[PDB]
DNA sequence: GCTTTATTGAGGCTTAAGCAGTGGGTTCCAGGTACTAG
DNA sequence: CTAGTACCTCTTAAGCCTCAATAAAGC
């Protein structure tokens, strides 16, 4: 019921304006923003403490007390994150990099 | 299941824990006053079996935390009663598709 | 830049545990303890100090 | 099964509101062919109209939230979306409706 | 801070948009899964339209 | 620390990983089924060669030594130096007797390391066997020793 | 010790040399890396065998770079030596520290302290050898003696070794 | 070492312990903030790490490129959907690594003899070995051979594929790939439709052009990122580019019934459609 | 010029991963770093004329691999390591 | 164990813009390094168009590793994908 | 019957956050004081 | 005598400690 009220809210004040947008958007937001057991606000007390990626937390506002949060804690960074990869100058698994592209040794032959 | 008028002494609190085997839960008068599944805002939603679990994580491959989480204290998992590792299905209206089918672990 | 023989592999995770001073004294090659920077007529880096070669 | 059936539901409901064998011999004089052709194409619209995997839904979310946003009694505006997004324990304007 | 807090969310193979983490924010892209851009208005006849109407 | 008191590595343990992931126990070989395992594949490689192309103590070393020229020869002269070692002193010149020793090891069913050394190794008493490997000691009993060595013996190869 | 294992090795191709003899090619240079090769972590690789059943994994292509990169587990024979094991090796030369025996694709040194006191060192003859009261040392021999010590080159290994328990030595 | 008082000791640890904190975290809360000789605050390594001018947003979230443009943006009606306007200056400076190949030996050879001077050329031939050579300073560039494997810092031709931005990124659709089309005039130019996703203005306004420098970027913004493929716009499904102001009065009044066009003019707008069919 | 981060965001969202990669390590400053198999740290002597790769932290040899990073990460990796936080670069998942 | 069998997949054959565009981007780079041409070239030099020759021609004989969230991973060959654009 | 407990909560103070990009014009080599070399 | 050289100098989100009441256990 909350992530519906919140939906409803966003949709109506999108539309104060006259503004449209699909309610895709808007259900995607909604469910990030209560994926958790409550509502995880957009803020730095909210997503950003969650157990995510510490590189991708370091990104926001908080930058050096999540590095010494993750030291103290030695948290490990599997670098599946968008941040991670981009740190690491690697392509991230988005879109075309997401997936692998590989060689079949056997069709080969036969279009030679 | 045990309702109060006014409110519960942290004493019973801390004494429910101590029969493991029988669940108690503690309802309010107020709150049970008017059926919160009644309201349009909240979905259907449907207990689910270990089995049911086991094969939604089988065919998802989703691990406990993977699950979307739900509070203990949700009004919603008091009124079903839900417990710790326990999945509950909601299905719910939307304008886009006709329903929509999502899964809650508690927490 | 330079022909390496290391094989050539992007980096799949990293642990950001805490940094032991006995790693520390195993990786530190050198020492300082001089506090100047550069040595007598500013030509050399002081030996054992900071910015040394 | 279950999943794909429920989420076509509505698109279903429209197919056949539409492909209404009233409308389809009334309303329309589709032949065989032009039937064929018809199914054909709304098989090939509805596939190619599948998300892509790979796509960053976040992302794509996000710019088309913050782009009203830029372009823009009770509290509306960038005000009213600042404090959904935020926890707002205190509200401004705290607003009911009853029916 | 939506980019930032959105920035992790894709949507895999398996139709369903995950973080990093891999938590299912949604089991289908939008409650349907199609792509935003093919999406268009369209009216729905049966909602409208009274019973004679709809008989007929 | 790798020793004789079973302490391996990290890396020798007693199980093994297959290519599909398939858990097996190690397995270990003797000089003369080492010298078989060599010489197949070495045939193996001059038949790839071939393909690809297309579209007592005097004899035998002078053919191997030209079949390692002929393949993967000229490479390293560290092949040809282990191909002298093994062949100069080798044990067992035939298939049927390095078969029917590994049979016979297996049975036995102790570590491969231990049977590999048994089935190299040349004992001829008891303390003698025990003094070389102390660790395996309460492992095998003396009258299965002898009856092992003896047959290892016997089974040697007459040059 | 002669020990059978799978390897995986991994191996850069240029996107040009892609042909269908490429394969072929690539088992050159696996040819030019296993023979030959000496690592501290894996030992002395010894030999590769069922050549015609190599299966190659497929090519992982960089996000940027046109080379492909191939993962090929073999089944390859390797020898390792390990601390108190017994091995027989011929004498190579001889020093007045001792004298080196090859042994396999490796070397093999022995104290002088942990020789046999009837053991003595002799320039007498032409090359230098070594007189025991009951055996026989020369240049062309087969020595059996025990392992103490390894040393692990860049491309090499080295033993240590010592001849103090009964039946060692000339046999 | 040369007798602890212990009074002093407290001092010297207590002097240590703030050096120290200060030369981690320079920016203590509730504390004095360590001064340098000179007149400004010491910089720590937290303070190094901080936000916009931090390396973790100052130089791996955001970074300088080394191969891009910015300058002001012209409205031109004379240029296709996806095609901009670049200027010949920009278009010598900017370069793209081609790998010399059979097919366009003969290209890359007429390229690298024209020089870099001469807006179709070259300015650089990587050899195999990696190592870079100069042909402005090297007076003998025409008689370098090119051989297989080599790379050369061609200039951008037309038809190359280059991303279109405005600093203001607000949406996804303000970053789009054009094709390149080089004029005489140090103006980027490109499509009137285009303007509505950029929110262009034309008003002074700077935009930034970003190059490909390699074969999959190339194949990635044409086949991801192309202005003919960000029409529809997800955010509000429907297309967020279309006719512009003066353009949308234009055809309006056209369309009026009352409007008639004489044959001239009429010949003329047939012709002008470049895939005009040929039937008046 | 700046790569902002709105258009990396903006770029991300197009999904031309390949891109920003050549972007963030090739248009951008480069840097090529070696790092154990076991303790990873960039910290590896590696003499390339030489071709000698040893690590005093650890007792190895040959366990090196060599990284293609932007030199603002080996940059934040060493200001990290300066407030005893050692990034542990790994190539394979535990 | 990860892997999953050729048949028995749940990913959608139909061919994604962005798998063609990256099948696109590394054919052309291979083309560029002096890759061997599976299609006989009319008159055509730049290796994008060739690409998408090669691509309507169901002659490019590369893969793709449709990865899942748990980390198994499905292969695909160009040949089967269909390509709706 | 009285005394001493664990618990509940509620605010002061504190430490944090604070659009993106880019063009340009000015200023710092810091002040005094004592000790010592030519 | 004179001049080097160095040494001193506006709007919220979470944590924690500090306050005022309250039912049970000791005795
Ligand atoms: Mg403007
Ligand atoms: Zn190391």
């Amino acid at each position: 019921a909350g992530r519906a009220a919140l939906y409803k809210e966003v949709y109506n004040v999108i539309a104060s304006d006259g503004s449209y947008v699909n309610y895709r958007h808007m259900a995607l937001l909604v469910d990030v923003m209560t994926t958790q057991g409550g509502l995880t606000s957009v803020t730095r007390h909210g997503f950003n403490r969650s157990n995510t990626g510490a590189l991708m937390r370091c990104s926001f506002e908080e930058t050096v007390e999540i590095l010494f949060e993750a030291g103290a804690s030695a948290e490990l960074d599997d670098c599946r994150g968008v941040s991670e990869n981009v740190i690491l100058g690697q392509m991230a698994p988005i879109g075309t990099g997401a997936f692998d592209v590989m060689i079949d040794e056997e069709s080969l032959v036969k279009y030679m | 299941i045990f309702v109060y008028q006014n409110n519960i002494t942290p004493s019973a609190m801390k004494l429910v824990p101590s029969i493991p085997p029988a669940t108690i839960e503690t309802f309010n008068e107020a709150a049970l006053v008017v059926n919160i599944t009644h309201h349009e805002l909240v979905p259907k939603h449907i207990r689910l079996s270990s089995d049911e679990k086991r094969e939604l994580l089988k065919r998802y491959r989703l691990k406990e935390s993977q699950l979307p989480r739900i509070q203990r204290a949700d009004p919603v998992a008091l009124y079903l009663g839900l417990k710790r590792g326990e999945v509950v299905k909601i299905i719910r209206k939307s304008e886009t598709s006709g329903r929509y089918a999502s899964y809650r672990i508690c927490m | 830049q330079q022909y390496s023989s290391a094989p050539l592999r992007t980096v799949k995770e990293v642990q950001f545990g805490l940094f032991s001073p006995e790693e520390v004294r195993a990786i530190s090659v050198a020492k300082i303890r001089f506090p100047e920077t550069m040595d007598e007529t500013q030509t050399r880096a002081k030996i054992g100090g900071l910015n040394d070669p | 099964q279950n999943a794909q059936r429920d989420a076509v539901t509505l698109f279903c409901c429209l197919l056949r509101s539409r492909l209404a064998t009233r409308r389809v011999l009334q309303e329309y004089r589709l032949t065989k062919q032009a039937f064929d052709w018809v199914l054909s194409n709304i098989e090939a619209q509805f596939l190619r109209s599948v998300v892509h995997p790979g796509e960053m839904v976040g992302v794509l979310a996000a710019q088309s939230i913050g782009e009203p946003a830029t372009q823009m009694k009770v509290t509306s505006g960038v005000p009213r979306l600042k404090e959904i997004l935020n926890v707002a324990k205190n509200m401004k304007t705290p607003s009911l409706t009853v029916y | 801070r939506l980019v930032k807090a959105l920035e992790d969310i894709m949507v895999h193979y398996d139709n369903t948009t995950r973080n990093s983490l891999g938590n299912v924010i949604q089991f289908i892209y939008g409650e349907d899964g199609m792509d935003a851009a093919h999406i268009e208005k369209q009216s729905l006849d049966t909602i409208g339209g009274s019973d004679a109407a709809f008989e007929k | 620390e790798n020793a004789a008191t079973l302490q391996l590595g990290q890396e020798f343990q007693l199980k093994q990983i297959n290519h599909q992931g398939e858990e097996e126990e190690l397995i270990a070989l003797n000089l003369s089924e080492a010298r078989l395992v060599i010489k197949e594949a070495l045939v193996e490689r001059r038949r790839a060669f071939k393909r690809s192309q297309k579209k007592t103590r005097e004899k035998e070393l002078e053919s191997i030594d030209v079949l390692l020229e002929q393949t993967t020869g000229g490479n390293n002269k560290d092949l040809k130096n282990t191909m002298q070692y093994l062949t100069n002193f080798s044990r067992f010149r035939d298939q049927e007797t390095v078969g029917a020793v590994i049979q016979l090891l297996k049975s036995t069913g102790l570590h491969p390391f231990e049977v590999a050394q048994l089935g190299s190794l040349a004992c001829d008493t008891a303390d003698e066997a025990k003094t070389l490997i102390p660790s395996l000691n309460n492992k095998i009993s003396d009258d299965e020793l002898e009856r092992i060595l003896k047959e290892l013996s016997n089974l040697e190869t007459l040059y | 010790m002669f020990f059978i294992k799978d390897l995986s090795l991994n191996i850069t191709l240029h996107p040009s040399f892609f042909g269908p003899r490429m394969k072929q090619y690539l088992k050159t240079k696996l040819l030019e890396e296993v023979e030959g090769s000496c690592t501290g972590k894996f030992g002395y690789i010894l030999c590769v065998l069922d050549y015609d059943n190599i299966d190659i994994q497929r090519g992982r292509i960089l996000p940027t770079d046109g080379s492909a990169e191939f993962n090929v587990k073999y089944r390859a024979v390797v020898f390792k030596p390990f601390k108190g094991e017994v091995v027989d090796g011929t004498v190579v030369s001889c020093s007045q520290h001792g004298f080196e025996v090859q042994v396999g694709p490796m070397k093999v040194f022995v104290t002088k302290h942990l020789m046999p006191q009837d053991l003595t060192f002799n320039a007498g003859s032409n090359p230098p050898s070594y007189q025991s009261s009951e055996d026989v040392i020369t240049i062309k021999s087969r020595i059996r003696v025990k392992i103490e010590g390894c040393i692990s080159q860049v491309s090499s290994i080295h033993a240590i070794g010592s001849i103090k328990e009964d039946y060692l030595g000339a046999i | 070492h040369n007798g602890a008082p212990h009074h002093a000791i407290e001092e010297a640890e207590s002097l240590l312990q703030f050096h120290v904190a200060t030369y981690m975290d320079n920016d203590i809360a509730g504390q004095p903030q360590a001064l340098q000789k000179s007149g400004r605050p010491v910089k720590s390594i937290r303070a190094r790490l901080k936000g916009k001018e931090g390396r973790i947003r100052g130089n791996l979230m955001g970074k300088r490129v080394d191969f891009s443009a910015r300058t002001v943006i012209s409205g031109d009606p004379n240029l296709e959907l996806d095609q901009v306007g670049v200027p010949k200056s920009i278009a010598k400076t900017l370069t793209y690594p081609e790998v010399v190949t059979p097919y366009n030996i003969d290209r890359l050879t007429q390229l690298v003899r024209n020089g870099p001077n001469e807006h179709p050329g070259a300015k650089y031939v990587i050899r195999d070995s990696g190592d870079r050579i100069d042909l402005r300073y090297s007076k003998r560039a025409g008689d370098i051979q090119l051989q297989y494997g080599w790379k050369v810092e061609r200039h951008i031709m037309d038809n190359d594929p280059v991303l279109f931005n405005r600093q203001p990124s607000l949406h996804k659709m303000s970053m789009m790939a054009h094709r390149v089309k080089v004029i005489p005039y140090s103006t980027f130019r490109l499509n009137l439709s285009v303007t509505s996703p950029y929110n262009a203005d034309f008003d002074g306004d700077e935009m930034n052009l970003h190059v490909p420098q390699s074969e999959e970027t190339r194949a990635e913004l044409s086949q991801l990122c192309a202005v003919p493929l960000q029409i529809v716009s997800p955010q509000s499904n429907k297309p967020c580019m279309g006719i512009v102001q003066d353009t949308l009065c234009g055809i309006r009044k056209l369309t009026l019934r009352d409007t008639f066009i004489e044959l001239d003019q009429v010949l003329n707008m047939l012709y002008w459609v470049p895939d005009w069919d040929g039937v008046i | 010029l700046r790569f902002g981060e709105m258009e990396r965001d903006c770029m991300i969202a197009h999904g031309a991963a390949s891109f920003l990669k050549e972007r963030l390590m090739e248009a951008s400053d480069a840097f090529r770093v070696h790092i154990c198999g076991i303790c990873g740290l960039m910290t590896v002597i590696a003499k390339l004329n030489h071709n000698q790769f040893e690590c005093k932290g650890c007792d190895n040899k040959i366990d090196i691999y060599q990284i293609h990073i932007p030199y603002a990460a080996k940059l934040l990796f060493q200001e990290l390591m300066a407030m005893n936080i050692t990034p542990r670069l790994y190539t394979d998942r535990s | 164990e990860k892997a999953i069998p050729k048949d028995q997949r749940a990913t959608t054959p139909y061919m994604t813009k962005y798998e063609r565009a990256r099948i696109l981007g590394t054919r052309a780079l291979q083309i560029s390094m002096n890759a061997p041409v599976f299609v006989d070239l009319e008159g055509e030099t730049d290796p994008l168009r060739i690409a998408m020759k090669e691509l309507a021609e169901k002659k490019i004989p590369l893969v793709i590793r449709r990865y899942l969230p748990d980390g198994s991973f499905e292969d695909w060959s160009v040949e089967e994908l269909i390509v709706d654009l």
